[PDB]
């Protein structure tokens, strides 16, 4: 899946999350490779893979 | 008012984990230690309301600072976490304080300073100290063991009253 999250709008597969959890109504992950970083989504937002991982 | 978001926060080894399992298990269990923050949910009734507290238990040495950032802005309540045998904790506080409010761009945000291990047979921080400081903060101070189990729902539930008055 891709996961699509926002100052500017970015996207990042899946396959690249190593960490994810729920809290205050958003989605938070962690995504690395070798680009490394973190985002966070609204849970009504979130693919269905992610809301997987949790 | 049904869900609170809670954040706990404090130095690297004051308890915040700790405080926060035993409110969810009920019990203190030894040698729990993530290394990533990590939210907890639990239902309780505070004051005849039932309520949702979804707590987000924060990381020693959070990587992303703006991670940490997001984290308080989203946040509506705040437990300020120092340790009675640990003074730089102690003098963190002011830090955390100011950081919460710079970051809420907000005079006043929902807190509540806690000093964990009051378990412990010695004092670095003493009871005056924490009772001005909370005073001159306007916020309650709670003293309390993740051991003993001392002061643990008084401190959350206390946080969730700060919301309630805004
Ligand atoms: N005596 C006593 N020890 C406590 C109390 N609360 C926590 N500890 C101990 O102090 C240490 C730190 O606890 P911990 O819960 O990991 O703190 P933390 O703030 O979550 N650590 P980190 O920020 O790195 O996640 C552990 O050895 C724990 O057992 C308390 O109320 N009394
Ligand atoms: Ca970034
Ligand atoms: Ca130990
Ligand atoms: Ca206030
Ligand atoms: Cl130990
Ligand atoms: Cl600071
Ligand atoms: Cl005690
Ligand atoms: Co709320
Ligand atoms: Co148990
Ligand atoms: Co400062
Ligand atoms: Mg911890």
């Amino acid at each position: 899946a891709t996961v699509k999250f926002t100052g500017e709008e970015k996207q990042v597969d899946i396959s690249k999350i190593k960490w994810v959890i729920r809290w205050g109504q958003y989605i938070w992950f962690k995504y690395d490779e070798d680009a490394k970083g973190w985002g966070y989504v609204s849970e009504k937002d979130a693919p269905k893979e992610l809301l997987q991982m949790l | 008012m049904t869900e609170y978001k809670l954040v706990v926060v404090g130095a690297g080894g004051v308890g915040k984990s700790a405080l926060t399992i035993q409110l969810i298990q009920n019990h203190f269990v030894d040698e729990y230690d993530p290394t990533i923050e990590d939210s907890y949910r639990k239902q309780v009734v505070i004051d005849g309301e039932t309520c949702l507290l979804d707590i987000l238990d924060t990381a020693g040495q959070e990587e992303y600072s703006a991670m940490r950032d997001q984290y308080m802005r989203t946040g509506e309540g705040f437990l300020c976490v120092f340790a009675i045998n640990n003074t730089k904790s102690f003098e963190d506080i002011h830090h955390y304080r100011e950081q919460i409010k710079r970051v809420k761009d907000s005079e006043d945000v929902p807190m509540v300073l806690v000093g964990n291990k009051c378990d412990l047979p010695s004092r670095t921080v003493d009871t005056k100290q924490a009772q001005d400081l909370a005073r001159s903060y306007g916020i309650p101070f709670i003293e309390t063991s993740a051991k003993t189990r001392q002061g643990v729902d008084d401190a959350f539930y206390t946080l969730v009253r700060e919301i309630r008055k805004h």
